[PDB]
């Protein structure tokens, strides 16, 4: 079982469990979380699987021109240091910060084992694979890119392009004035239209027309009465308490925990902090909603302070054989201190650097701060400038010292009780029973569609769905009922499936397929329709311009439904914008770089009308020509017309994707 | 391993070349890197030689000697989809800088037709379009650039090209 091909080469789902692993180590290494959700892990497996296509067209050419690169060139670049993809690399000089190829050097010896960080090796193993896939993509895109030359002939007609500039009188009848019920498209025209266009509507990938119900499970009436009430006990309680807010927060199962210390205004939920100068010390701020995350609230603002939130220290940290040995060392440094022995020199003495450091609150604002850290934390703040205090920390002592305050702001201790307003299993279980039996009383698509309203469910609509796309409808957990959608037959009703976070219901009708291939008549119907009415709404006005013998431009303007308009500065090469059509009209410029002065053009079909135009001046901005300038102006245009090849090696390279079968 | 010392000879000028550093590219440096001129006659037979042929090409056109460029991109063969109809494509532009445009735009139409895709297709078509058009061959281009709007009516081309094709038309008078 494979989880697709490319170019008759196919990828096993353990490879490519292989590779999303890979990438899901290093986006992680770097984004600094150490967990992905379910959304963010599908964009790495979307990201692995179109870098594997990539890479895999690239080498099919590449091997056939004999482009590669070589263990030399992958030694060139790292001895150079300067590829955007080294920049932020572990491997770094410890001074200069930068690339460093000497210390990435790393041995091959590695019971004698130690440690293992030293998978470090797939680490570094992945960047190297990186540099190498987008040097060879990079000298394969040049290649193509640089050969795109210019020549004096383009050159020639791009600067004339620019420079001629031509003014015009218009005269016009938009489409607009033909009404679209006169005009009778017959099916023989639109198949006709078809055939001929017949290669312009391929369909590349197979997809599917579903309609689906999307249930959302929300708490009833009751069960947010029983949560008002669980929030209105705990507030109560939360007014009567005067200590351990720790134990009392989590005793009443708070969303929001608390920590004895003081944080800045924005540690608190903002919920919180928008009510924080309504709020006074030791009164309770009573029970409310908060519905951006559908919470009952209530808290207590136990303390407030000024007090600086960065604090500069020194400490040293005293470990003995056992509590006699560490008590007694610990009063003997202490002693040296208050009496003026010099701080580094002495925590030099038991192998500690002993400089001062800075801490600030954000350091530790959100963690779970409890045990010696709190004790530590506390002491730091509530220790004055150069006192030093002999901290006990369960099994060692630290000798701390303060040397240094800044960054005075309002800081608070809040004590938060926050409740979600989450449904009771009977207000899902009621909902359960209502789609299921709706969904078995309706067990085909027709029947689903018909009767979807009045029992009163909202039916969505979905064409063109691919089987790459991870969900139905963007609910989290449907990746089953897409793979259903793909297996199942014009008609069908699927199950009820549970999903969302245990909180959402979805059922889905599948109402069509449109195989790989071509596009059929119908899918493209509204496309043609417009271009056979265009067509004959202007075989119309020039049938009606020919029937008046409109041979003057007043006599053009004289006709049911003319505007007219004077076009100054006309040119070639940007399309010429008409009010009196409000509309954009390339033909213009087209007709005037090769028209006669003062003399009337025949009718033109354009955008939005047919028109005639009488130019009537003309001149020439005073630039000269560069055949040089003009040449690298269209070779650059030319690489950027080209940019997307890739898209073109996709199309030849015969590329499955059937990773929706298995994850 | 001779292909792989042609491509460890090879891959400085590779560089150079992307640095638009045309001179080097094409007749070395003086600090070990001999230039594509050397590595497809020092490793003849080898893909890296092959490619050197292609890369020299280029870069004598870019250095204005077209008689050169003709010669050198005449040299590479490949039967790729995007290399060997743009290097062809290259070779029909040389034509042109040296007036003979009746062998450009065969060339850059055939260039057209090897690559039948739409990155490279359209730019070989317009190319040849407006070289017909310099030459009076009106219905010549009007085919070329129709060849556009039909074929090749995903390509940025597509968008433009109606005022090309009316352009030519309005031109047979």
């Amino acid at each position: 079982h494979d989880v697709g091909e490319v170019n008759g080469d196919a990828l096993s789902a353990q490879e490519y469990q292989n590779l999303v692993e890979e990438y899901t180590e290093v986006i992680k290494l770097s984004r600094g979380v150490t967990a992905l959700n379910d959304e963010q892990t599908n964009q790495v497996r979307d990201e692995v699987w179109r870098s594997y296509v990539n890479n895999k067209l690239v080498e099919k050419e590449a091997k056939a021109l004999g482009l590669t690169v070589s263990a030399a060139e992958i030694q060139d670049i790292l001895k150079a240091g300067v590829h955007p993809l080294l920049q932020q690399t572990p491997f770094r000089n410890p001074q200069t910060g930068a690339f460093d190829k000497d210390m990435l050097n790393k041995f091959l010896v590695d019971a004698q084992y130690a440690e293992q960080y030293n998978n470090m090796y797939k680490y570094w193993s992945f960047i190297q694979k990186t540099l190498v896939q987008s040097r060879l993509a990079e000298k394969y895109q040049a290649l193509v890119a640089k050969a795109l030359l210019s020549n004096p002939v383009e050159a020639q007609d791009a600067f004339d392009a620019r420079v001629n500039q031509y003014d015009l009188l218009m005269a016009a009848v938009p489409y607009s004035s033909i009404v679209d019920s006169t005009i009778v498209v017959k099916e023989s025209e639109l198949k006709d239209l078809y055939n001929k266009k017949k290669e312009q509507f391929k369909q590349y990938q197979e997809s599917r027309d579903i309609k689906y119900i999307d249930v959302q499970v929300t708490a009833s009436a009751e069960d947010r009465a029983a949560i008002q009430q669980e929030v209105d006990e705990a507030t109560a309680q939360l007014a009567t308490t005067t200590d351990d807010y720790t134990s009392f927060i989590r005793s009443v199962g708070s969303e929001a925990p608390y920590v004895d210390l003081f944080y800045n205004k924005t540690a608190f939920p903002s919920d919180v902090v928008a009510r924080l100068d309504s709020a006074s010390v030791g009164s309770v701020y009573g029970p409310y909603y908060n519905g951006a995350d559908n919470t009952i609230n209530s808290f207590k603002v136990v303390a407030k302070t000024a007090a600086a939130d960065s604090i500069e220290f020194r400490q040293i940290q005293v470990f003995a054989e056992d509590a006699l040995k560490t008590k007694a060392l610990a009063d003997s440094i202490y002693t040296a201190i208050k009496g003026g022995a010099n701080f580094a020199d002495l925590a030099k003495k038991y192998g500690q650097t002993g400089e001062t450091n800075w801490m600030s609150s954000a350091q530790y604002e959100g963690a779970q701060i409890d045990g010696d850290n709190l004790k530590f934390i506390s002491a730091i703040n509530n220790t004055g400038v150069n006192e030093v205090v002999n901290l006990p920390l369960g099994q060692a002592n630290v000798i701390l010292q303060v040397t240094n305050k800044k960054a005075v702001k309002d800081k608070y201790k809040v004590a938060v009780v926050k409740r979600e307003v989450e449904f009771s299993k009977e207000t899902y279980n009621r909902a359960y029973n209502d789609f299921s039996q709706f969904i078995a009383a309706n067990p085909t698509a027709e029947k689903m569609i018909a009767n979807a309203e009045e029992a009163g469910y909202k039916l969505l609509d979905r064409r063109d769905l691919y089987s790459s796309e991870h969900t139905i409808g963007g609910v989290r957990g449907t990746k089953e009922a897409l793979r259903w959608a793909f297996s199942a037959k014009p008609g069908d009703v699927s199950g009820l499936y549970e999903c969302g976070e245990s909180d959402h219901m979805v059922a889905v009708a599948l109402v069509g397929v449109t195989p790989e291939g071509y596009r059929p008549l119908k899918a493209v119907q509204d496309q043609l329709r417009a271009e056979i009415v265009k067509d004959k709404k202007a075989e119309k006005i020039m049938a009606d311009m020919k029937a008046a013998n409109a041979t003057s431009l007043d006599q053009y303007k004289a006709m049911s439904g003319a505007v007219s308009d004077s076009l100054k500065l006309v040119t070639f090469a940007a399309p010429a914008y008409v009010s009196a059509l409000r509309s954009s009209e390339p033909l213009v410029g087209a007709y005037a770089s090769v028209a006669e002065m003062n003399k009337l053009s025949a009718p033109i079909k354009g955008n939005a009308g047919v028109f005639v135009l009488q130019m009537y001046g003309k001149d020439k901005l005073s630039d000269t020509f560069n055949a040089k300038d003009e040449e690298a102006t269209l070779a650059n245009m030319h690489a950027r017309f080209a940019s997307r090849l890739m898209n073109d090696l996709y199309l030849k390279g015969k590329v499955k994707d059937t990773r929706y079968l298995f994850f | 391993p001779r292909e792989e010392k042609a491509q460890a000879a090879l891959f400085k000028g590779q560089e150079y070349f992307e640095q638009d550093a045309y001179e080097q590219a094409l007749n070395g440096d003086s600090i070990g890197y001999v230039g594509f001129l050397k590595v497809a006659d020092e490793y003849s037979g080898t893909k890296a030689a092959n490619l050197a042929k292609a890369y020299a090409g280029i870069c004598y056109a870019q250095l204005g000697k077209y008689d050169e460029a003709v010669k050198m991109l005449d040299g590479f063969n490949g039967g790729d989809q995007m290399v060997a109809p743009a290097i062809l494509g290259a070779t029909g532009n040389c034509y042109a800088q040296l007036g003979q445009l009746d062998k450009a735009a065969s060339t850059l139409l055939s260039a057209a037709d090897k690559a039948d895709n739409n990155s490279l297709s359209p730019i070989f078509l317009m190319q040849a379009g407006e070289i017909l058009v310099k030459q009076g061959k009106y219905d010549d281009a009007v085919n070329a650039y129709t060849k556009i709007k039909d074929k090749y009516f995903q390509s940025y081309q597509a968008m433009d090209i109606d005022k090309y094709i009316e352009q030519a038309k309005l031109m047979k008078k």
